[PDB]
RNA sequence: UUCAAACGAGAACUUUGAAUCGGGUUCAGAUCCCCGAAUCUUGGAAAGCGUCGCGGUUCCGGCGGCGU
RNA sequence: UUGAAAAGAACUUUGAAGAGAGAG
RNA sequence: AACGCAGCUAGCUGCGAGAAUUAAUGUGAAUUGCAGGACACAUUGAUCAUCGACACUU
């Protein structure tokens, strides 16, 4: 077992070759049983034998967890305003793909790196030719993602250069810490919404000489990742009166949290970039053979999981969003454009992948950082 | 189309600037040489295999062959 | 950034054209926009756009 | 499920009748995911759709008569 | 008309034109199928436009 | 008209099976698109069409063997 | 010609739905 | 009289390839179904009205 270099380069595997990767924080379930805590299941009973008959699997999301962690703090390390995003982006991406050392589909970038800037809120990344240089002035998400075997893990984070913002950053940061530890096993998910809401809406922001209020944004949601599945099916709300939805033992949840100095929700804005292959359709057929040929392509070097047009153009394909709007309107692929607030508005958004072992509640995504 | 019937013809007709290739196709008995000009597709059959190579030497440089074979 | 009226009165008739030929440049751009998939922010160039040709083509004539 | 358009771009395609188009009966799924000409040329070259037989009509009756 | 198109696309986008077919369709609009020549393709070009 | 199967929550009635010319090309256009020729033999076998095979399985729209 | 104001019926449940039963 | 013109637009309405409007004047922060676009509001401007300049396909 060696070290990890400055320039984190050694891959996670490496770091442990014994195979035992480090935990998330381990919590107890909430006392939502009318008083009575949830503290009978860490006791080494058949919970925790059933729990056991699943450990290969959580270990795969501790070092997927482990790598976001190195990536995150590398980037933590350099970023700064002045710099363009592509550069940003290429840096982020070639870090944790040498912190995975992804091979095909068993490792790899379980979506393309998301970086919204100020009103926008999520799934915006930079194209080929996208000359946006950064300012001190601005606030930025680094949403990404990295998986072990299809095991994904979902975690972001807001940067901000100039701190006129930290109030915000608290408010929202809050908001997710209190959604973490409100979930748990056998809770209704707009009870989560609950919570959230009534934590994140008592805070002021003073921005500018202009007092805002921050408020959810009711468009997006949590979800719940599944095998090679970043959506599998199950959306946590972030806002009240919501489904009535159970959480399951055995299964893994994305708790994001988004706030906004403006509307609280969100359209479509800029040109799209994440792409996304349905995982729930079959066999349709094609006529072109472009198009024919970009599918598969796609689903060879991305499966399931999402993809950015960066990403094909890495791959040395050109000429091809137009075979990509034709797999969108066959309903193989489902764009997701950028989804942005009102112009001149703020966003922040936190984000951590949970665990709902037998025993206990582990947020694998958890640093020292946030 | 057009048939050029002795060899002397040919050689000139694949010497005119509207000549773009000539194309060159064995068959059992014979072997046809086929220029394209602007107007007609001159063709110049020969029965015997020795003088379809001697010929096949002789085409001006630069006109593009086809070999069909 | 926006074209207006009276600035462009005392500008000389060679650049109003050279004004003129780019905006029906980028209206081509746009309307190429519309057809594939576009932008909202994008959509809504059409037609200040357009009224810039209006508003220029006034000023020649 | 639904094999009307196969059967139309098979006649077609074969220069023959639909009555003499042949689909094949435990394998419907993918004839059913045919549907392009280049499609079913794929198909009948692998067999799953082939000409029937023109029906017999013998004149050997009339010959002997 | 049809040599009216054909000048149109040239000095446009700053290529060579072989042939233009057109039709109207039910709709009431023009549709014009304008090849170009054999040293130019229409894929680099149409990339140029951004359709392709 | 009948039997069986498929899809489907549901089947007498849906689907499948059984009782200025030549050549290609689409889901829908061809004397108009593409290729090639123009205004007994050259065209012409290279095409096309029959069969027998090899590759590939939304990629190869790729290959050959005979015969006309 | 709903209603002062859509506040135009969240959510739970039966049904494939149209339709209901609760709730608001 | 016909045919076209709106980001999403069939009818009604308005308009004419400058095509639900250009210019100018008055007014002075909206339009609105959604989105986008706006918006130092004078180092001068959204909307609306007026309407004398310009333009007005068959
Ligand atoms: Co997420």
């Amino acid at each position: 077992p060696k070290v990890q270099t400055d320039p984190p380069s050694v891959p996670i595997c490496d770091l442990y070759p014994n195979g035992v990767f480090p935990k998330g924080q381990e919590c107890e379930y909430p006392p939502t049983q009318d008083g009575r805590t949830a503290a009978w299941r860490t006791t080494s009973e058949e919970k925790k034998a059933l729990d056991q008959a699943s450990e290969e699997i959580w270990n795969d999301f501790r070092e997927a967890a482990e790598a976001h962690r190195q990536v995150r703090k590398y980037v933590m390390s350099w970023i700064k305003p002045g710099m363009t995003m592509i550069e940003i982006c290429e840096k982020l991406e070639d870090c944790s793909r040498k912190l995975i050392k992804e091979n095909g589909l068993n490792a790899g970038l379980a979506f393309p790196t998301g970086c919204s800037l100020n009103n926008c809120a999520a799934h915006y990344t930079p194209n080929a030719g996208d000359t946006t240089v950064l300012q001190y002035d601005d606030i930025c998400k680094i949403d990404f993602g990295t998986h072990i075997s299809g095991r994904i893990i979902d975690c972001a984070f807001t940067v901000t250069f100039n701190p006129k913002y930290d109030t915000l950053l608290k408010a929202v940061k809050d908001a997710t810490n209190t959604g973490i530890k409100c979930a748990g096993i056998d809770v209704r998910l707009c009870d989560v919404g609950e919570a959230i809401q009534e934590v994140m809406e008592s805070y002021e922001v003073e921005i500018d000489g202009k007092t805002y209020q921050v408020k959810p944004i009711r468009n997006l949601n949590g979800h719940s990742i599944g095998q090679y599945r970043i959506h599998a099916g199950k959306t946590v709300p972030i806002v009240k009166g919501g489904e009535a939805t159970r959480m399951e033992e055995g299964e893994v949840y994305a708790i994001e949290t988004f706030g906004s100095t403006g509307k609280g929700v969100v359209h479509d804005d800029m040109e799209c970039s994440h792409y996304m292959k349905n995982f729930d359709v079959g066999h349709v057929p094609i006529r072109l053979p472009r198009t024919k040929h970009l599918l598969n392509v796609i689903n060879e070097n991305f499966g399931t999981l999402a993809f950015c047009r960066r990403w094909l153009d890495r791959l040395g394909e050109s000429k091809y969003l137009m075979a990509l709007k034709n797999l969108c309107d066959l309903g193989i692929v489902d764009p997701y454009p950028p989804l942005c607030d009102i112009k001149g508005s703020y966003t922040a958004q936190f984000e951590h992948t949970i665990l709902l072992r037998p025993t206990c509640k582990e947020v694998v995504s958890r640093g020292d950082d946030y | 189309p057009r048939k050029i019937e002795e060899i002397k013809d040919f050689l000139l007709t694949a010497r005119r600037k509207d000549a773009k290739s000539v194309k060159i196709k064995k068959n059992k008995d014979n072997v046809k040489f086929k220029v394209r000009c602007s107007r007609y597709l001159y063709t110049l059959v020969i029965t015997d295999k020795e003088k379809a190579e001697k010929l096949k030497q002789s085409l001006p440089p630069g006109l593009a062959v086809k070999e069909l074979k | 950034a926006k074209i207006k009226a009276r600035d462009l009165r005392g500008k000389k008739k060679e650049e109003l054209l050279k004004q003129l030929d780019d905006l029906k440049v980028e209206l081509s751009q746009l309307r190429v926009a519309k057809v594939t998939g576009g932008a909202a922010s994008k959509l809504s160039k059409i037609r200040v756009v357009r009224k810039s040709i209006a508003r220029v083509l006034t000023v020649i004539n | 499920s639904m094999l009307r358009l196969q059967k139309r771009l098979a006649s077609s395609v074969l220069r023959c009748g639909k009555k003499k188009v042949w689909l094949d009966p435990n394998e419907t799924n993918e004839i059913a995911n045919a549907n392009s000409r280049q499609q079913i040329r794929k198909l009948i070259k692998d067999g799953l759709i082939i000409r029937k037989p023109v029906t017999v009509h013998s004149r050997a009756r009339c010959r002997k008569n | 008309n049809k040599h009216q198109i054909k000048q149109a696309v040239k000095k446009l986008y700053d290529i060579d034109v072989a042939k233009v077919n057109t039709l109207i369709r039910p709709d009431g609009e023009k549709k014009a199928y304008v090849r170009l020549a054999p040293d130019y393709d229409a894929l680099d070009v149409a990339n140029k436009i951004g359709i392709i």
